[PDB]
């Protein structure tokens, strides 16, 4: 049932922690790549390897 | 979500839909959701998951 | 628009005009409206400054009309329908007219003293183009719908 | 690396930007558009051959 | 699919938009101005012009089936109308600012309640229980064109509009409160209005 | 640099002065003849921008469409900045990303 | 002054009480009808005759041993009878008056504002074997949707 798919109460804080935390790993980069400080390589390109 | 190995892409004009601004490089908007069919989905993000 | 065979030539543009019958460079055509002489045939297409770089592709353009070369021989290149017919000049001079004023981009207007409207719109479809060869921005999105 | 940069089309692929058309009269011609010119002055005054 | 003609009617006339001519140097640039593709005009000041015509569709005076559009990228002012277009009713702000400090809803709770009157119907005339027939007489919800929408920046909930509204001056997001649910993006980024 | 001539608007083709030794530009289709403009004369370039200054975003903030900055409006005054970048098609042009205030209009760039 | 989701139905609520469902369909047809097609009929009204307004009529059959009735749908319908109505063109030969000719019959489609019940209330939606369900947009050529 539906039961079987509803984690912890508790432990379901800590896995919107472990996501909104990744937010600021991409602050970190949204804001990072807009000062020529990535960087790219290899394979290319730049803005490819950002997405990467 | 992806598709065609880049996450959602843009178009129309430089933004992923017309519920952000541009140059929106961020997940909160690209193909890419936050809940789980619990929640579940939101709905700038339930058409990114159909059309993945 | 071409842009291959190193050989041949500097990169030319031309058009086809439907729904007969070849290939007509662009010059050809400014040239059959009312706007035959240079420089004023540029000014629909770009505008200086300038920005050569985009106008420059014009070279190769230009050069396929140095025979032109003023409104006679322009309405002349056009005997090719068709089905075997003409006979000849005068002739072939009122289909160039009538083409004018029903296939050269039919919609604006298709009456008759209306020949300088559709002098720009060739500038501003061509100013397209120069716009995505030079990389200045990308080829539209045929995805749309939209 | 020795080998790396030992097998590579290469050719003129460091120009890109580019060349330029001048037309100078008397061997002596130049101008510019920036400063070189001295240094073409100064292979000439070596005239080892000039008239050749 | 409406008219072509009293369409130029209220762009020749005004204002003042000059077609013949005018390009040797100076006009362009001086954006131009398309209609059915068909260019005939330059115009300047788009402001006033566009603003204008929005408030033709508000009113109605004009088919509201018409689309419109300001490529400041590309300069240009495409101005479709054309039978195939597909529409989508939504809600719109009106920012100039004036009336309610900046913002914010372009909908009343009066207008709501107003709406009901309606649906206890029938029982009047023509007048006529203005329901949806005049939510668009009234310049309330707008229909977007497909390619309208390139130049407009919508919202998702009314929430997220009030939210940024809050932030306009600093006001607590408050999200320790919230129970198992959509979570949405917070707070808003930039997008001022 | 090559342009048309009076008289009879048209192109301009290249000409040297040999005997003399000079720069000089002319037509094809008069007789027209003037002095050139300086050595150059054709340039190739294989593409390294083309934007510069890409006049002139005079259209960014009518555009609801678009993100905005906080105070630091460089010269002019006043708060409240839009901005934007370029990308076409391939690079990769970093992001120049650029500025606008609403008040104003300068292009106000940064590192 | 605010704004609540449980209001935004009671809005959307609105659209589908008169612009109902299929609205456009079903309305690319109200208007072909008058409409733009008395205007497409005198691009080519030329002839070493001239064509002039037509006028509209509804949707009638007429048989042998019979006589003029217009069509009820759908009791019609599995008389496999197409669903159409007579076109008359004022035709120009000169006698003053035109001529009010027939050229030939333009199929009809159910429910639009030139057919047979477009303003008919539920109630008497039945008595003729109808749906009022039903929300048109199609035709009934040969008997059949
Ligand atoms: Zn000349
Ligand atoms: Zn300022």
């Amino acid at each position: 049932g539906i039961g079987d798919t509803i984690a912890d109460a508790d432990t379901m804080k800590e896995v919107t922690r472990t996501v909104k935390e990744a937010r600021r790993q991409v602050a970190e980069c949204i804001q990072d790549a807009q000062h020529n400080r990535l960087k790219p390589e290899p394979g290319m390109t730049l803005r490819e390897s950002f997405e990467a | 979500q992806i598709v065609e190995g880049k996450r959602i892409p843009f178009g129309f004009k430089y933004r992923t839909l017309p519920h952000f601004p541009k140059d929106d490089d961020s997940p909160e908007s690209r193909g890419f959701i936050e809940n789980s069919y619990l929640r579940g989905l939101t709905p700038q993000e339930f058409f990114f998951h159909a059309m993945a | 628009l071409m842009a291959r065979n190193t050989e041949n030539s500097g990169q030319t543009i031309r058009a086809t005009l439907p729904y007969i019958r070849s290939d007509i460079p662009i010059v050809i055509v400014f040239r059959a409206l009312g706007v035959v002489p240079d420089r004023d045939i540029l000014e629909h297409i770009c505008y200086d400054p300038n920005d050569f770089q985009m106008l420059e592709m014009m070279k190769p353009c230009i050069e396929e009309a140095f025979v032109i070369q003023d409104k006679d021989i322009a309405l002349d290149y056009i005997g090719k329908r068709g089905s075997t017919t003409g006979v000849t000049r005068e002739k072939r001079l009122r289909y160039a007219h009538d083409i004018l004023q029903k296939e050269l981009l039919p919609h604006i207007t298709t009456m008759e003293g209306f020949e300088t409207r559709k002098a720009f719109f060739l500038g501003y479809m061509i100013h397209r183009m120069l716009l995505c060869a030079l990389e200045r921005r990308e080829p539209d999105d045929r995805d749309h719908f939209g | 690396k020795n080998v790396q940069t030992q097998i590579e089309h290469t050719t003129l692929s460091t120009v890109t930007s580019a060349t330029e058309i001048h037309y100078d009269p008397d061997p002596q011609d130049t101008v510019i558009e920036e400063d070189k010119d001295f240094v073409e002055a100064f292979f000439a005054i070596p005239d080892e051959e000039v008239e050749e | 699919g409406s008219p072509s003609a009293p369409i130029i009617e209220f762009l020749e006339e005004w204002g003042l938009e000059t077609l013949e001519d005018y390009n040797p140097s100076a006009s362009p640039n001086a954006t131009k101005v398309f209609v059915n593709g068909v260019w005939l005009g330059v115009h300047r000041d788009p402001a006033h012009l566009t603003e204008t015509l929005r408030s033709l569709r508000r009113r109605l005076d004009i088919s509201a089936e018409v689309s419109i559009v300001r490529d400041i990228r590309e300069k240009e002012l495409r101005l479709f109308t054309d039978a195939g277009r597909i529409c989508r009713p939504l809600f719109i702000v009106d920012n100039n600012p004036n009336s309610e400090r900046r913002g914010e809803l372009c909908i009343r709770k009066e207008h709501i309640q107003q709406l009901i009157e309606d649906k206890d119907r029938y029982d009047i005339d023509p007048e006529q229980r203005f329901g949806w027939t005049a939510l668009v007489s009234s310049g309330l919800i707008e229909y977007l064109d497909a390619e309208e929408e390139e130049t407009v920046m919508i919202a998702m909930s009314p929430e997220d509009l009030e939210a940024s509204r809050q932030m306009q001056a600093g006001y607590e997001v408050k999200e320790e409160l919230d129970p198992a649910q959509r979570v949405k993006p917070a707070p808003n980024p930039h997008v001022h209005a | 640099n090559f342009q048309y001539c009076i008289e009879c608007n048209n192109m301009l083709y290249p000409r040297e002065d040999k005997v003399d030794r000079v720069l000089r530009l002319a037509c094809r289709n008069c007789d027209y003849s003037e002095i050139a403009a300086t050595s150059k004369v054709y340039r190739h370039e294989l593409q390294s921008s083309n934007v510069e200054n890409t006049t002139v975003s005079h259209d960014a903030s009518t555009d609801p469409t678009l993100p905005r900055s906080d105070k630091e409006c460089p010269r002019c005054h006043q708060h409240e900045a839009v901005f934007y970048q370029t990308h076409s098609r391939r690079g990769d042009t970093m992001m120049t990303l650029i500025y606008v205030c609403v008040h104003c209009g300068f292009a106000f760039e940064e590192q | 002054e605010t704004l609540t989701q449980e209001d935004c139905w009671t809005v959307i609520s609105s659209f589908f009480e008169e612009t109902s469902l299929a609205r456009q369909q079903l309305f690319s047809f109200d208007e072909f009808v008058q409409n733009t097609m008395q205007e497409i009929v005198d691009d080519d009204s030329t002839l070493t005759i001239n064509f002039g307004q037509i006028y509209l009529s509804r949707p009638t059959m007429t048989e042998a041993d019979g006589s003029t009735t217009t069509m009820f749908p759908q009791e019609a319908r599995l008389r496999n009878l197409t669903y159409s109505s007579p076109l008359y063109v004022d035709m120009r030969k000169e006698d003053e008056e035109p001529s009010k000719v027939f050229i030939g019959k333009i199929p009809i489609m159910l429910r639009s504002t030139f057919c047979i019940l477009n303003g008919v209330s539920d109630s008497e939606l039945y008595d003729l074997n109808e749906c009022p369900y039903d929300q048109g947009g199609y035709f009934i050529i040969n008997g059949s949707e």
